[PDB]
């Protein structure tokens, strides 16, 4: 191909296009976009729970005033205690782990703190860790540059140890494939 | 009247401080479109 004028020109144009694509690819980052979206979602959560708290204060005040006018303020205190205490959901047993116990009081929702379940993804060996996540503070949470994923299985027979997912690594691999296309004048891209 | 979101302003409802139009800078044809910034009318929700 490099031994002919037409195919040589075609290769030159193809390499120019590759250079343009690689330059454009340098202007993309998954991590920043994901962090922006996470910040927006956390802001939404914060404002929503702020309004929830405002409404709860107003509702509690109205209930207390109603009971005072009705001389049942003791019963109103009992009801407010029930609302802000509710009851605890017991741990639920399953073959794929146990669902952690959690509280379902109005204040429990207002704190919006949630236990990630001890769950196993179907048809895989991935066990999702259980940990507390706050939705108000989710705006203060960042997207990790890389993270490890639990063990994996293919066809329920073969096994694959925990694999690391890195935002930089995939983009770098694709950019390196583009470069290999650029540097294929007399070379073949690596099997990797 | 206990209006929902009583005492909440337009921005308190997460309205953008400013709405800025897209800017275009096509270089091959030498085109340029400036970004236009337009504010949002302000209001507040009465508590009662």
């Amino acid at each position: 191909a490099l031994s002919s004028a037409s195919l040589a020109h075609m290769k030159a144009k193809f390499r120019e296009t590759l250079e343009d694509t690689r330059d454009r690819m340098y202007q993309m980052d998954i991590q920043q976009e994901l962090q922006r979206y996470l910040s927006l979602v956390g802001q939404v959560y914060s404002t929503l729970v702020t309004y929830i708290s405002d409404w709860w204060t107003l509702a509690a005040k109205n209930l207390t005033d109603f009971a005072e006018q009705y001389s049942i303020q003791d019963w109103a205190k009992r009801m407010k205690a029930l609302v802000e205490q509710g009851f605890t959901v017991p741990e639920i047993k399953t073959i794929l782990g146990t669902m952690p116990a959690f509280e379902v009081s109005l204040q429990a929702l207002q704190k919006a703190t949630f236990q990630t379940p001890d769950f196993i993804v179907p048809l895989t060996d991935l066990r999702i860790p259980s940990v507390q996540i706050n939705f108000k503070d989710l705006k203060n949470i960042k997207i990790p540059s890389r993270f490890s994923t639990p063990e994996f299985t293919i066809l329920n027979t073969f096994h694959i140890p925990s694999f690391t997912i890195d935002f930089v690594e995939m983009k770098v691999k694709i950019i390196r494939t583009i470069d290999q296309m650029l540097n294929s004048e007399l070379q073949w891209p690596v099997p990797d | 009247i206990p209006l929902p979101f009583g005492g909440k302003s337009s921005r308190d409802l997460k309205m953008l401080e400013t709405v800025r139009t897209p800017a275009l800078h096509f270089k091959s044809v030498g085109f340029h479109l400036p970004s236009r910034e337009f504010q949002v009318p302000t209001f507040t929700i009465p508590k009662l």
